């Protein structure tokens, strides 16, 4: 019987800085046990400062991303050229997604970009729509060997003030650019050693005031 | 079911079989499967026979239309509208086609079309259970060009050993000659084709 | 279906076949409505150009479309109905879905919105 | 997993990958695949791992002991012989696929054996989820009368292949060479062209991070 | 949703019904009125599938009293039951048909009699003088084949219920929490409170 | 929901400096039996493009019709339909994914596997992927079924990145094809000796060669291999 | 998920838990599964995170639009039956969700209802829904009277979705509050499991069963 | 029913220099309901360490079966058990029962009393053998376990170094999943001495 | 078969086991003692499929008193844990496992100390100072993380205990017609009449 | 597969391609599908590659315990042997053996065992997957007591045509004479049969 979806492998990484926000994802493109492509990109600029990639079944993360693409530039017709802000859009692909709840856009969204205060910030989405605002979030292939390392560096859970009997906790603060994209690479080159879809290359979206920057690094290609 | 079309030097000779089976009893053993959709464009029909019957009427009726309109019609054409309504149903269809006919201008002409609706066009096609036990023979024996007599032996000993091996296959071997001469129908028994 | 056109704009900015239903009210049996410190009354006149009527099987002027609402009318009779039942149906609806019976303002928006959709709908008065 | 073997001038060759997987996750990035079933009897295993190991072990315990019966040296069509009754016994059940080669007084000898119980000879195989990547490899370049070299260098690229091109496989080489009148030689980590880049990042923590609740010695002496 | 029974007396119709609502391993509510008032001396009780028994029952009353304004008149029981049956008997050949079981006790004024009608998810309407939905009748019927009577009062009736219920809490699995009792006769529909 | 009758097998592809490679052989498979052996399966569209299809011949024969009545519709009020307004490999892909992806979302999919090979009216290469679930794909080596477990590795091996794009020529990336359509002779099942290959180069245009067959194949030393173990004779 | 809502002599209380499971993966620990309805109505959570998250946030689209038109806050039973028929419609095509609409009005006072995706509709003063569901009612009825204070019914909701974070498997993160008064909903903030569950094993006495 | 996620946990093994750590969660529940937060995983004859996951009967049964055998061992061989030769018995104790086998994940950590070398090994349910220079992992969190491993883990780590990377290891791989956590144990194994720390973690 | 519980206060054992025994539609009985004494100062309680229950404790308490006479001793509720966790873990991997789940409440004489020990049917023992087989845990655990103190006497492990009956019986679904509670301590086992 | 034996004036010829196949894939393109179970009694191996191995490993054993004891086993008995064996094993096999062999007193003799383990001896016997496509072929063309000669081009344009239709088989046509003269092994490539 003819299976709609497919698994298109790679894995996506969304942190959110105090003014940047960056939106990281492998370039590397599989079906079962065969490589499709080595540098296939699936993080995208869709204007606005929007940043986004729609990760798991490619030809759904495809479509969606295309179909937000053709929002952004229809609210700009609609709404006399207004800037969609990053919590508009986020709604907005909300209702893309849960469009087809019957029948899913088999991928796990993530987008990123600033708030209308300048600060950075990251949206996550479920195959079906619900979305949530976060600091940081790492989606598909690698996620589970990701997200707990994240856990663990950018928002210091489970680490206390030495001395402190376990009292006082490691205190919240923002990390720099520089300090983000290292973790960044040290999660991709953790996950590209022990996951077998991810790897090849590493394409990261940086997002500030200025615009929107890339940058390409290298991946093991085995 | 053995069903065959053979081109040759003076145009195209249509070959079958009768047997028609139920499991394995023989609902008819005498059966017609060479069917005229136009004057000369005939067919062989394999798979459900209430879908190719069903099939044919359709085409028939489409280049009566045709021909009342446009004037007669090519066997290519004959083919397309064979070949449009098998794969736009394919779903719902088990239908193995063989399309033959003579033009003045094109001569002699065998098109195919298995059951998912694509269209092949062809010096000789077999089709039906029984074309399975014959590839070997029929392209070992195979010539372009052959006179009237040749094909008919062709058509003949092919056949012949189709219907030996398929239990499905049986009965007499009907065929249909299509030059500029006309059409002329032939009929063989078993007493002469089974001892070849 | 009918598509025509019947109530449209004239020159002078009137809908005259709104204005003529006007006149076909002007027309009907009197009625009136008159609110006290307590209570509400609707009186309504019966043209007496009829006799050997039946009263009791007759249709009453005055139409209860819920148990705390009711509805009187001037203007062709046949009409009326097609108000009052829609009206009815309103009301249950109503109950049925917000579970609480409709308020007068409510149920007269309802009639008034009917109304209004008979002036700008084709194939009809 | 990818697995080659190649016949040459006055011997044979098998090779390997060295990744272990558990689904698409890696778990361990060097294990050795290359096994002993005599000095000069050696062995090359796909499929279930558990099963490859110890029906190579088995028979290797079983060979050993006939050598000492008989007084005379193990012959690889006994390795042969042995596994693929006792696969064919357990009908698939043993998902034990496997290379085998060897060289005994009868000469150098090369076969596969499939979990059913079935074998083949051949001058060149190649098993595993890298056997197509690796045997389009050895389809291209093998020739009649290689040498040592040449043959070493053959199934080491045929590897290489698999590594690349098949998820499934990956990290280093690993070869054995064995030459008929010579010691078998066992060459781990033949190649390895996947080395870890360094990290970005120490992760070593400042002692005191981890909160503790309850010390105590504990007693492993009598 | 579990259990409803009907006994139809001398002078009135008495339904009693469960209040338990249980979802899972959890009993939600334990004050449960599975009934709706058709009009002033009709009175349905329901049970079956979530959701469908309430949205039934209240499209029911709706219609009811839709009518019942429209003519300035009452529907007799008999043919409130026919116009149920009949939106059950549609419902059935539907593309999701209502799972929903119910009993209608009513007072009828024109003959001056009680009236109980049972009809299942089916559109299978009857006539009783007592009648349940579900596992409840497997205990209740035999019990009231043997202690029923058809001239009884009203009172008699109650007590002839209380022993059915002592006889569902003590064979019945599951705990359904008790019962709320209506009195369905001339002078309308009212609530048992302490029963 | 559908099932392929009538296949076709491997397509295989890559860059090369001045444009692009493209290859399948001419097989109708019916199931194991190899029905049919005339079948074209690399259908030029223009001047500058080849797509290459594998699959569900009978959805192949239908694509076909597509991208021909694209061109015709294409030239309609178009006066410079053979220049600046001419069918791009680009155009011809997005159409093609458009409708694999919106069959597929109708449960109803053309059941292929399709590569657009062509060279863009700025001289870039042209190589993108799309297949039955709207799934695509470019990389400097494209390849099908079979096509992608052997070939890839092979045609990986002469172009393995983007840069060595430009220091490949047109015949070592043809020998690789070719080399590459040797391998699938000998291990494809499905596969047949006589193939079609097309080169599109953005100087010498569209070269398209029929009647290719697999030579140079090394049988001989099947002649020694006796037995499946133990058989001496 | 665990989410609860109790009603008493100061008015309605409503807690939830914050994690979010697919399959036994924890997807995170910090989603807001009270909805914001308007200034007098809440909404809480459970089951299907985009058809809560999607049709509770479509719910106060209808109960704003019930305002404009109306001219008056929409009541409890009127914003409940929205969502309840509104699921119906879908019913058998696989929704899940698990929701109790909450506030305050002044003709009806504080008031619940429970609304489930297979179209159960219930009133009544006192809910628990989830997976934790169970843990958060042993704890609530054990404890529960009318004459609660303000204080102790918050702590009570409180300590009721720590019992459940604590057992149930997929319930976690951290706790937040809900108040509803006459006056509308105060929120009395976001109280993580991790410090929580110390804080009250030391202060409570209680959680013995645990390591300490 | 899914033998290996019915009462969940997690345990993870790693190398440092001159010394080794084994570490596991405390949690024992049924599916969703958590039952135990005392049920230790890890277990030691002599000196060589075992910590056990997956169904929770397997994991009493196998300790059991391994006192029994290392007891015998001892007393016929007249010295304790070393790492190598245990894991080979683990290994074979796990095939013996290939069609009908025990729903586990073991893993083998000590110091060769001899050479003195740090000794770590892991097994899938049916005996095949993992060694590793660095860490081994298993469990309902063994993804997360990996991703943790091998991010924070360097080589030749000194022992109160490698209690911090155990440690924080563990602790975030068990927060994020459903099935582990509710406690925490790290032992921290020296060539003659063995210190044992109960970690505090978040108890949901 | 359906609620056992148990309880591990200072100086003794509460087990807690319900009284109904359900086939189908019909509660059979309502006083069923869920529970035998396998030693003067060891009670073991059980729950699970029909038969298999009382096969298999009686099975036990044959072996203990059989231990008991050989030796003229009384085995101590660690060691007959064991033995029991063990005769499960052999059953799970028989032609037809038993399915039956167990509670074991005992007070070891040479500790001077209560003891509580929870066993699945596929052998999983856990030492528990309160526990419980099937849905029960889901409402009492939390009760008792609440309100459970190690140092409680056995009037307060009762008190503590109709707490969790009465939450049992406001929420479960069905009906358990209450519980046997029995009290293990240093003077042995002893049944509580009025519960 | 494609597997046949034929007997002819001097003997017996066996011949079969030598293509094994996983699915699609080609495992192995130069397999010998003809297996010595006695000095001049050999097989043609057809179905499931471990069962049919099995079988005449355990077939060659008996017939060396055979001629150890009694002497030069039959034809005959060899077949019986295979015959045993796959037919009481029926349930668990998937084995189509061709057991042909040379005596001289009975000279070339060729037995076929389909999957039931029926036996039946024929003067020339066709099986494998390509068998079916040369059913005509070989009933049209072969004859009784041929020459050496005949017999090879016989079993190589049968083979040849069997290889061209069906996908599973291929490779080089292997082929095993038996007479009276000795054991000869011939081979046949491609590049010869393909264009016949
Ligand atoms: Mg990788
Ligand atoms: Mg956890
Ligand atoms: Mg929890
Ligand atoms: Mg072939």
């Amino acid at each position: 019987q003819f299976n709609p979806y497919g698994d298109n492998g790679g894995t996506i990484l969304g942190i959110a800085g105090e003014d940047f926000a960056v939106l990281a994802g492998d370039t590397r493109n599989i079906t079962d046990y065969s490589i499709n492509s080595r540098y296939e990109p699936k993080v995208f600029d869709c204007g606005d400062n929007i940043v986004m990639s729609a990760n798991g079944f490619a030809a759904d993360g495809d479509a969606l991303v295309k179909r937000f693409k053709n929002s952004v530039k229809w609210y700009h017709f609609d709404h006399n050229d207004k800037k969609l802000s990053i919590n508009s859009a986020a709604r907005n692909i909300q209702h893309l997604l849960y469009g087809k709840r019957f029948f899913p856009y088999y991928v796990h969204t993530i987008i990123a970009g600033l708030d209308e205060d300048g600060k950075g910030a990251v949206y996550s989405f479920d195959p079906v729509g619900s979305y949530e605002r976060e600091q940081c979030r790492a989606g598909g292939a690698a996620a589970s060997l990701i997200m707990p390392f994240l856990d663990n560096q950018v928002n210091f859970k489970n680490q206390y003030e030495p001395g402190t009997n376990g009292k006082v906790k490691k205190p919240l603060k923002y990390l720099s650019v520089e300090e983000v994209i290292k973790l960044v690479r040290d999660s991709f080159t953790s996950a590209t050693e022990r996951h077998i879809q991810v790897g090849d290359g590493l394409e990261i979206l940086i997002v500030t005031k200025d615009g929107v920057r890339k940058e390409f690094y290298e991946l093991k290609r085995d | 079911t053995s069903i065959m079309a053979v081109t040759f030097k003076d145009g195209v000779i249509l070959g079958a079989d009768s047997r028609t089976t139920t499991g394995a009893y023989i609902a008819n053993r005498v059966t017609d499967k060479l069917t005229r959709v136009h004057d000369k464009i005939w067919c062989c029909r394999s798979g459900s026979a209430a879908d190719t019957q069903a099939i044919a009427d359709i085409v028939q009726y489409h280049l009566e239309l045709y021909t009342s309109q446009y004037g007669t019609p090519s066997t290519e054409t004959a083919a397309s509208v064979f070949k449009e309504l098998c794969y736009e149903n394919k779903d719902n269809l088990t239908a193995g086609i063989i399309v033959a006919g003579y033009d003045d201008k094109n001569k002699g002409e065998v098109y195919t079309i298995p059951l998912g609706g694509s269209v092949h066009k062809l010096p000789y096609a077999i089709a039906g259970s029984g074309s399975t036990f014959i590839y070997g023979y029929c392209d070992k024996n195979f010539r372009e060009n052959m006179s009237k007599e040749e094909t008919v032996d062709f058509i003949k000993h092919s056949l012949s050993q189709a219907i030996k091996w398929d239990g499905s296959s049986g009965g007499v071997i009907r065929m249909v000659v299509l030059t500029a001469a006309g059409v002329e129908r032939l009929i063989f028994y078993p007493d002469e084709y089974e001892q070849l | 279906g009918y598509d025509r056109a019947l109530s449209i704009f004239s020159p002078d900015g009137h809908i005259f076949q709104v204005e003529y239903a006007l006149e076909a009210v002007k027309r009907g049996t009197c009625a009136v409505g008159v609110k006290g410190k307590n209570c509400v009354v609707l009186g309504c006149e019966r043209r007496s150009t009829l006799k050997l009527q039946d009263t009791r099987i007759t249709p009453s002027k005055v139409s209860k479309i819920d148990s705390h609402v009711v509805l009187s009318f001037s203007g062709l009779n046949a009409d009326s109905r097609i108000l009052i039942e829609k009206a009815r149906v309103e009301a249950q609806s109503h109950r049925l879905t917000l579970e609480d019976p409709v308020t007068v303002e409510y149920l007269t928006r309802y009639v008034a919105g009917v109304q209004q959709r008979y002036t700008q709908s084709g194939g009809v008065r | 997993t990818t697995i080659v073997g190649v016949k040459f001038n006055n011997g044979v060759v098998i090779a390997a990958d060295t990744r272990s997987t558990q689904g698409p996750i890696v778990a361990d990035k060097n294990c050795a695949k290359l096994h002993r079933i005599s000095p000069k009897i050696w062995c090359a295993g796909a499929g279930t791992a558990a099963d490859t190991e110890a029906v190579t072990q088995l028979i290797g315990s079983n060979i050993e002991l006939h050598s000492l019966y008989t007084s005379r040296e193990p012959r690889v069509v006994s390795a042969l012989q042995m596994l693929k009754q006792h696969l064919f016994k357990y009908q698939g059940h043993i998902g034990a696929y496997l290379i085998v080669a060897g060289v005994d007084p009868t000469g150098s000898h090369l076969f596969s054996i499939h979990a059913h119980g079935s074998t083949d000879v051949g001058y060149y195989l190649s098993l595993g989820s890298g056997s197509l990547a690796a045997m389009a490899v050895l389809e291209s370049h093998w020739k009649q009368d290689l040498t040592k070299e040449e043959a070493i260098k053959l199934a080491s690229d045929a590897i290489q292949a698999g590594i690349w091109n098949d998820l499934g496989s990956g990290s280093n080489v690993d070869v054995c060479v064995m030459e008929i009148g010579k010691d078998a030689e066992y060459l781990r980590n033949y190649l390895t062209p996947n080395v870890r880049e360094e990290k970005q990042k120490s992760y070593k923590f400042p002692r005191g991070t981890t909160a503790v609740l309850k010390e105590s010695i504990v007693n492993i002496c009598d | 949703m579990d259990i409803i029974l009907g006994i139809r007396v001398q002078d009135s119709v008495i339904l009693a019904s469960s209040k338990a609502v249980t979802r899972g391993i959890s009993v939600l509510k334990d004050s449960d009125d599975k009934t709706r008032q058709l009009s002033p001396h009709t009175l349905m009780s329901f049970a079956g599938e979530a959701g469908d028994t309430v949205q039934f029952a209240e499209y029911i009353q709706a219609n009811i009293q839709l009518y019942s304004i429209r003519e300035d008149y009452e529907l007799s029981p008999q043919a409130v039951s026919s116009f149920v049956r009949q939106e059950l008997a549609k419902s059935i050949r539907s593309r999701r048909p209502y799972q929903v079981n119910v009993l209608i006790g009513g007072y009828d004024k024109k003959k001056n009699k009680p009236e109980l009608y049972q009809i299942d998810y089916l559109g299978t309407k009857v006539e009783l003088p007592y009648g349940a939905h579900g596992y409840s009748g497997f205990y209740t019927f035999s019990l009231l084949d043997h202690h029923y009577r058809p001239d009884m009062t009203t009172e008699e009736g109650l007590d002839l219920l209380k022993l059915c219920v002592q006889e569902l809490e003590k064979r019945m699995p599951m705990d359904f929490k008790g019962v709320i009792v209506k009195i369905v006769d001339k002078d309308g529909i009212r609530q048992v409170d302490d029963f | 929901t559908q099932q392929p009758i009538v296949t076709g097998t491997s397509v295989i592809s890559m860059k090369y400096d001045n444009g692009v490679i493209i290859a399948a052989d001419n097989l109708g498979s019916y199931g194991s039996l190899l029905r049919f052996n005339g079948v074209e399966r690399l259908i030029p569209v223009g001047d500058n493009t080849v797509v290459g299809i594998s699959g569900d011949i009978s959805d192949m024969q239908h694509i076909e019709r597509l991208l021909k009545d694209l061109v015709t519709e294409n030239a309609y009020d178009n006066p410079l339909a053979d220049a600046e307004e001419a069918l791009e490999p680009s155009y011809i892909f997005e159409y093609l994914a458009t409708v694999m992806y919106q069959r597929r979302s109708k449960m109803n999919p053309l059941w292929n596997a399709i590569i657009v090979a062509g060279v863009q009216s700025n001289g870039d290469q042209f190589l993108r992927y799309v297949n039955l679930l709207g799934v695509t794909y470019s990389s400097p080596t494209l390849a099908t079924g079979f096509g992608a477990h052997m070939a890839n590795p092979l045609l990986r091996k002469v172009v393995d990145r983007e840069s060595d794009i430009p220091k490949t020529t047109v015949q070592v990336a043809e020998e690789a094809i070719v080399n590459a359509m040797r391998v699938l002779y000998y291990r494809d099942a499905r596969s047949s000796r006589n193939f079609s290959l097309a080169i599109i180069d953005k100087n010498t245009g569209l070269t398209f060669k029929k009647n290719l067959q697999v030579e140079n194949m090394k049988w001989d030393f099947a002649k020694d291999i006796k037995g499946y173990g133990t058989q001496k004779i | 998920t665990t989410t609860l809502a109790f009603r008493f002599q100061g008015g309605i209380i409503v807690a939830v838990d914050s994690r979010a499971t697919a399959g036994n993966w924890v997807a995170s620990q910090t989603v807001k599964k009270v909805i914001e309805i308007n200034p007098f109505l809440l909404g809480t959570m459970a089951g299907c995170a985009a058809d809560c998250q999607f049709w509770e946030t479509w719910l106060g689209s209808q109960c704003r639009l019930h305002e404009l038109r109306e001219k008056e806050r929409i009541s409890v039973a009127a914003a409940s039956k929205i969502l309840s028929n509104l699921v119906y419609q879908y019913k058998g095509a696989g929704l899940s969700m698990g929701t109790m609409i909450c506030g305050y009005t002044r003709k009806e006072g504080p008031t619940i209802y429970y609304v489930d995706s297979d179209g159960t509709r219930l009133k009544g003063d006192i809910f628990c829904v989830g997976s934790g569901q169970t843990f958060a009612y042993g704890v609530l009825d054990s404890n529960y009277k009318w004459d609660l204070s303000v204080e102790d019914a918050l702590y009570l909701g409180k300590r009721s979705i720590l019992a459940a974070a604590h057992r149930d498997a997929y319930s976690g993160g951290s706790v937040n509050l809900y108040h509803v008064t006459e006056d509308g909903w105060i929120y009395h903030g976001n109280h993580d499991v991790g410090e929580l569950f110390w804080k009250v094993k030391e202060e409570e006495g209680s959680f013995n069963n645990v390591i300490g | 029913s899914d033998p290996s996620s019915i009462n969940g946990g997690i345990v993870v093994a790693m190398t440092g220099k001159d010394c080794v750590a084994i570490a596991c969660d405390l949690r024992l529940g049924s599916q969703s309901l958590g039952v135990s937060n005392k049920f230790e995983k890890i277990f030691h004859y002599g000196h060589v360490f075992l910590g056990i996951t997956g169904l929770a009967t397997d994991v009493t049964t196998l300790n059991e079966m391994f006192r029994y055998k290392t007891n015998l061992y001892k007393l016929k061989e007249e010295r304790a058990i070393e790492p190598e030769t245990f894991t080979q018995l683990v290994s074979s104790s796990l095939y013996e029962r290939r069609f009908g086998p025990y729903f586990v994940g073991p893993v083998v950590a000590g110091i060769n009393s001899k050479s003195g070398k740090p000794f770590i090994a892991g097994f899938d349910l049916i005996g095949c053998i993992d060694e590793a220079k660095d860490f081994i992992v298993s469990g309902t969190a063994s993804d997360q376990l990996f991703g943790m491993c091998e991010s924070l883990y360097e080589p030749n780590l000194e022992p109160e170094d490698l209690f911090e990377t155990i440690s924080q290891a563990l602790l975030n791989a068990a927060d994020r999943d459903a099935l582990s956590g509710w406690g925490a144990v790290v032992y921290i194994i020296k060539k003659d001495e063995v210190v044992k720390r109960y970690l505090k973690m978040r108890q949901d």
